RNA sequence: GACGGAGCCAGCGAGUCUAACCUUGGCCGAGAGGUCUUGGUAAUCUUGUGAAACUCCGUCGUGCUGGGGAUAGAGCAUUGUAAUUAUUGCUCUUCAACGAGGAAUUCCUAGUAAGCGCAAGUCAUCAGCUUGCGUUGAUUACGUCCCUGCCCUUUGUACACACC
RNA sequence: UAAUUGCGAUAACGAACGAGACCUUAACCUACUAAAUAGUGGUGCUAGCAUUUGCUGGUUAUCCACUUCUUAGAGGGACUA
């Protein structure tokens, strides 16, 4: 393995892990393939991350929130509401002990769990809005895969605020069960909730 | 291999500083111990009634290593926070001077702080020194 | 956008008409050129004369131009 | 003797100044290692750049970083650019040039953008607004 | 612009009569070819100065000393 | 040869810097050890205030900037040459203190 | 379920009466020479993938 | 003359290329990236020759690099109005002359190592010497000099070093600087100039503009040769020492001629791919080597290559 | 998330002469504050303005509750000639509505919104205001003329204080 | 085109204001000039621990050296290359 021992102590655990294979804290990130095709090319997952917290420009251009990586857009994602508008440090720390419920939770790979959970949230066709004299209709119109994956953690993050507003339960907890839940679609996902809510208006409104 | 307050963690070495501290136990603490808030800032008195003068001790033994020299004013300003004025928005207001020259001259008369020129308090020898080893054990604290 | 104006125009129409042989196809050396034979009294504007010029040095090698 | 070199590294705020000098291989900020820096979870992003490049290259320098002004976040980036700077100039100044590119190459295949840094600054705030582009809430009524 | 800051010159004053004040605005810009200190033209003028010509052919030859 | 310190200041740029060239030319020529001149942040006297003379109109508000430079020198010489230099270098605007100390 | 994978190749124009609503030139992965046009929308390139449940809807401009 | 491997390392176009004849196996390359990187060569079938050194300390585009003989003084003019000396071990500034009022265009120096010249856009030549006195400042030139070239005199180090100088009034200066005067002067060009060179025996010149003709004039009896149009811009222009022979970089690409007799070598193509007719990356800098088996090519994609001498067949 | 400890980081600026400004440091005081000195006409001193939000470890626990701190009573200080319809500050006690807000409607495309404090202005005292500054820093467009309007052209007009 | 901004067309030609240009500020400069009223490194004196070189500090008349960070002034840089 080969170790260096300084003064400084470096140790061990972070010097064998990082050294070998570029990780999350401590998770493989090779051995993920998103598990359905359409969603490719838009969910990152092909660069690792160490944290979430990056200074990368991502809203200058059209995509580059398609370039950045996944679990980026999950932290971002949880930040909402004035409450927490800033604190994306403390989302960094709920998105971590949110992952290790995963794995706790399931012995699978957490950002496994994560692909799987938007890939079967994501609302397959949505309903749009014509002028129409009258009863100012609505006509179903498929969605563009971005908005797809955005729309996702939109409703999964809004679904794990709302189910731990007034509760014992903790965000981490709450947004782990969801995604687990929306992982296995069970019909329990306020996510995958509004994802059926969605296709059947939009099979009703065609 | 070289040891310094620097190289070992603060909360763990404040801790263990506060545990030493007690242990020993001549610190001297004034009668109103339980009455203050800390602050004008605070609206609660602090929760560990035990402890909480002598974490107080060992934050400002730390703090007086690692500056050149400071006073009641620079410590009420640290240990000073956001004072809740109701309906109106939050400032921040300076902590209690009272106690914090208690437990300045407290430090004093065990030996760990002294007066510096140009004003001010400045950490003595056997204050460096001890400050020091008890840096070590918390380094090789490690089983 | 990066649409140049009449004085840019103007200015390397006039250079291009009466400096043709002197005035070479590269930006740095034509704006020390402009910097030079004309008497511009602002850095950004004489970049942009330069920039204007160096495109106009280009299409006159690719062709004839009415202008 | 003493074959030092210095740089710097910038966020919003943060100047970190780095010694960089061929020693025992040593890495401090503020006269404490770097692992005991406290912004907690980014311990990792400091690390990035000794852990990237590989501990090796690190086995003969003592670094010491200086830092000063913008909040903990800004301190913590600043670091990463400095012990990367630091790293790359030292490279370029003593050591070969396939080396210093090969590090360039993977500190842009990863980068953010460590090497250079950010042009975004807090631009100015306008009359007629608590923010810097929102304006007070008007009521026609 | 700042070319207005740099040579337009203006005054105001207020004249009495038997009826209200009447205000006179004076605004002067002075010509740029004559001053003294500062730009001596507008920031938008390239003026270009004429070259001069020589014969191509000339005899290709060298001289001696 | 007294060792004394020059201070000036003003809020014209261009006319401070060529009294700043004088100096620090004539003390090239009768050079004392160099003492190039050190150049202090400048202060931006900032005042801001409502255009409107009355209070009716959109609240626009307005800044306006005084800018003050200030630079030192220090020289060491006799007392006729610190007099020299101290009567001859004077333009408008600029303000010239001189110290002992 | 007949879930069809689509390809864009083209895009069309942005209609709808608020614009959001964006004209493409899809083909569906499994011939070359089937292609039909499709509203969508979110955001559109060239080369993606979408979804559709039903493939034979053949809208045009919205009011 | 086939292509020995390409060279990359660079961001701007490579202006300058030199060697050492005490060390054959070192280049330096002067570029638009702001930079001189030192390569040592190795004859890999691609990677001919390996970074080893690079240099920085200029605020604007290098233009030339000269070195000396065995290779320990290297001077860079830089359109920033420097010049600076450097050595090439550990990289550090042994001198910089500052003085001129603008770009510097060519720096030169001696065969013994004691005088350097620099031609500028100043419309001026300085002479100094190696520790950093301006030692004279000539005139003459009312327009861009183009480059200036040192010519080295007879045998047993005589007591007379020449000088030539284009300059874009279409003008050429050959001086001596034993106590710095002027001797001679050429008129003939068409049109604007950029680049002469001087044979290593020390008595040729030959000199090169905008239109492609090639003008080659003799000192020892102070006369003109003749002229050849390249049909093209040409760039740079090296003499091939032993052999003897005029590489002209032009452009469109390298045209390599022989002086002996007068027939044109070879019209050197280089491939290249992803790019349109209208937008043929041309040529920028050639430099030979010790004893001139092989020429060095800098272009204008960030790129150095090298073809070596070899029978045809 | 509130609280309690510890960790601990900015930038824009202002400041006294015939006046009494910004105040370090020492001491008294729970606190506000007081007193003895000190530095500064200022990149030097206040001031590293050791700011707050944050970070860590702990108490609480879905309870209008340790959320929230309005309305009240008593007392202690400061400014001022003078505080009574409390100037403010501090201490204890009192502990109300509020359980995310209907028709409607505002601002906003990146270091922007939003959160967070600080300085200056008015100022003897009084910020919940404004003007600036920095700290932390998302989502969603990269379009359209559907609503509200704007610019140009054509067209119609019984309008010209002009579609009110 | 942000722009009666331009290409062009053309009973119009040649101009003018406005826009733009301009000025201030925010970004880059290990290139220049510098600087105990900004710093940095070394040297002395001195404090701890380790002692085996070291690590963390303090030090105004301990000097010496430098300007990377800090300030400015003169410039350069982007012109869509
Ligand atoms: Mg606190
Ligand atoms: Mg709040
Ligand atoms: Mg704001
Ligand atoms: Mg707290
Ligand atoms: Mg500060
Ligand atoms: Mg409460
Ligand atoms: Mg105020
Ligand atoms: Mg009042
Ligand atoms: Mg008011
Ligand atoms: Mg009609
Ligand atoms: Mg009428
Ligand atoms: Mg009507
Ligand atoms: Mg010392």
């Amino acid at each position: 393995f080969t170790p260096v021992v300084l003064a400084t102590p470096i140790p061990e655990e972070v010097q064998q892990a990082q050294t070998e294979i570029k990780l999350f804290n401590k998770w493989s990130f090779e051995e993920v393939e998103v598990k359905d095709a359409s969603l490719v090319d838009y969910v990152q997952v092909r660069q690792p991350i160490f944290v979430a917290h990056t200074a990368g420009r991502y809203a200058n251009k059209r995509f580059r929130k398609a370039q950045c990586p996944i679990i980026e857009r999950l932290t971002n994602s949880l930040m909402m509401n004035g409450r927490n508008n800033g604190k994306k440090l403390k989302a960094v720390r709920i998105i971590k002990h949110t992952l290790d419920i995963i794995n706790v939770l399931t012995d699978q790979n957490p950002i496994q769990v994560v692909v799987d959970a938007i890939t079967n949230t994501g609302p397959r066709e949505d309903t749009t809005r014509v002028g129409g004299g009258g009863a100012a209709r609505r006509q179903a119109v498929d969605v563009s895969p971005l908005r797809r994956v955005n729309q996702a953690i939109a409703l999964l993050t809004i679904g794990a605020r709302e189910a731990a507003f007034r509760n014992i339960k903790t965000i981490a907890e709450t947004l782990a069960e969801e995604l687990i839940n929306a992982a296995k679609g069970s019909s329990t996902s306020y996510a995958i909730k509004k994802k059926d809510e969605l296709e059947r208006v939009a099979k009703s409104n065609r | 291999p070289g040891v310094s307050v620097r190289d070992v963690a603060a909360q763990d070495f404040i801790n263990a500083y506060a545990s030493f501290l007690q242990r020993q136990g001549k610190l001297e603490v004034p009668g109103y111990v339980d009455i203050v808030k800390t602050s004008s800032g605070n609206e609660m008195p602090p929760q560990d009634a035990e402890g909480w003068f002598y974490k107080r001790a060992a934050s400002v033994a730390r703090h007086i290593y690692m500056r050149k020299q400071v006073g009641v004013g620079k410590l009420n300003k640290l240990y000073g926070g956001a004072k809740s004025r109701g309906v109106r928005p939050y400032k921040h207001i300076d902590a209690s001077g009272s106690i914090n020259r208690k437990v300045l001259q407290a430090l004093e008369k065990i030996g760990i702080v002294e007066i510096s020129p140009k004003g001010g308090r400045r950490i003595s020898e056997n204050g460096q020194r001890d400050l020091d080893r008890i840096a070590a054990q918390t380094l090789e604290e490690d089983e | 956008g990066r649409v140049r104006t009449k004085t840019v125009k103007r200015a390397s129409k006039a250079l291009i008409e009466r400096y043709y042989p002197k005035l070479t196809l590269d930006f740095q050396t034509n704006k020390r050129l402009c910097d030079e034979i004309a008497t511009i009294q602002s850095k950004r504007l004489r970049n942009k004369i330069a920039g204007y010029t160096t495109h106009l040095m280009k299409r006159i090698q690719k062709g004839p131009v009415r202008g | 003797a003493v074959p030092s070199v210095q740089t710097f590294g910038k966020k919003k705020s943060a100047t970190a100044v780095a010694h960089v000098k061929a020693g025992k291989g040593l890495i401090k900020v503020n006269g404490s290692p770097i692992t005991l820096v406290e912004p907690e979870i980014l311990r990792f992003k400091v690390y990035e750049p000794l852990l990237l490049v590989g501990l090796d290259k690190f086995s003969n320098i003592d670094i010491r970083v200086r830092v000063t002004g913008g909040g903990h976040v800004s301190q913590v980036y600043a670091i990463r650019q400095a012990i990367a700077k630091g790293l790359v100039a030292y490279h370029q100044k003593y050591v070969d040039e396939q080396s210093k590119n090969e590090l360039k190459k993977a500190f842009t295949s990863y980068d953010r953008t460590l090497l250079i840094a950010d042009s975004r600054r807090p631009e100015p705030k306008k009359f007629g607004g608590k923010g810097a582009r929102s304006r007070f809430q008007k009521s026609y009524r | 612009g700042q070319p207005v800051n740099d040579f337009i010159d203006t005054a105001t004053r207020h004249v009495l009569m038997r009826q209200g004040v009447l205000g006179i605005k004076v605004k002067i810009m002075r010509d740029p070819a004559k001053s003294r200190t500062g730009p001596k033209a507008l920031p938008d003028a390239v003026t270009i100065i004429e070259p001069k010509e020589e014969e191509p052919i000339l005899a290709p030859s060298v001289k001696d000393y | 040869i007294i060792k004394i310190r020059i201070t000036l200041t003003s809020t014209k740029v261009k006319q401070l810097e060529n009294v700043s060239s004088n100096i620090v030319k004539n003390a090239e020529q009768h050079n004392l050890v160099k003492k190039g001149p050190v150049r202090l942040p400048t202060k931006v006297l900032k005042i801001s205030t409502r255009k409107t003379p009355n209070g009716e109109g959109s609240k626009t508000w307005e800044t306006y900037e005084m800018r003050i430079h200030k630079r030192y020198i220090d020289l060491e010489a006799p007392v006729q040459i610190v007099k020299r230099i101290t009567q001859i270098t004077i333009e408008p605007g600029v303000d010239v203190e001189v110290v002992v100390a | 379920t007949p879930v069809t994978l689509a390809k864009v190749i083209k895009v069309l124009g942005r209609t709808g009466s608020r614009g959001g609503v964006t004209q493409v030139r899809v083909e569906f992965l499994e011939d070359t020479s089937r292609t039909i046009v499709r509203n969508v929308k979110g955001p559109v390139r060239e080369n993606d993938i979408l979804v559709l449940m039903e493939s034979e809807r053949e809208a045009r401009r919205l009011r | 003359l086939v292509l020995r491997g390409t060279l990359e390392g660079h961001n701007g176009w490579v202006t300058s290329l030199a060697t050492s004849a005490g060390q054959p196996n070192l280049l330096l390359s002067a570029s638009r990236d702001k930079t001189l990187i030192s390569w040592k060569l190795t004859g890999d079938d691609q990677k001919f020759g390996v970074p080893v050194r690079s240099f920085k300390g200029h605020s604007h585009i290098v233009q030339d690099c000269t070195l000396t003989a065995d290779g320990a003084y290297a001077l860079s003019a830089s359109w920033d109005k420097t010049l600076r000396l450097w050595d090439v071990a550990t990289g550090e500034t042994y001198q910089r002359f500052v003085g001129h009022k603008s770009d510097v265009m060519s720096v030169d120096i001696d065969k013994k190592a004691s005088m350097i010249i620099s031609g500028s856009r100043d419309k001026t030549i300085k002479v100094w010497t190696i520790k950093g006195q301006c030692l004279a400042t000539l005139l003459g030139h009312n327009d861009w000099v183009s480059q200036v070239r040192v010519v080295p005199n007879e045998k047993a180090d005589d007591d007379s070093v020449t000088i030539i100088s284009a300059g874009n009034d279409k003008m050429v200066k050959a001086w001596n600087l034993n106590q710095f005067q002027i001797e001679a002067d050429f008129i003939g060009h068409n049109s604007n100039i950029n680049t002469l060179t001087a044979s290593p025996d020390g008595t040729l010149i030959a000199s090169a503009g905008k239109d492609g003709e090639i003008m080659l004039w003799n000192l020892a009896a102070k006369k003109a040769m003749y002229t050849l149009s390249a049909q093209d811009e040409v760039f740079s222009l090296a003499f091939s020492p032993n052999r003897y022979w005029l590489a002209a970089a032009t452009a469109t690409g390298i045209k390599v001629f022989s002086l002996d007799p007068q027939y044109l070598v070879d019209d050197l193509r280089p491939e290249f791919a992803g790019y349109s007719k209208a937008a043929e990356p041309h040529a920028v800098s050639l430099a030979w080597s010790a004893d001139g088996q092989t020429l060095f090519a800098g272009y204008t994609d960030n790129v150095i290559r090298v073809w070596q001498v070899m029978t045809a067949n």
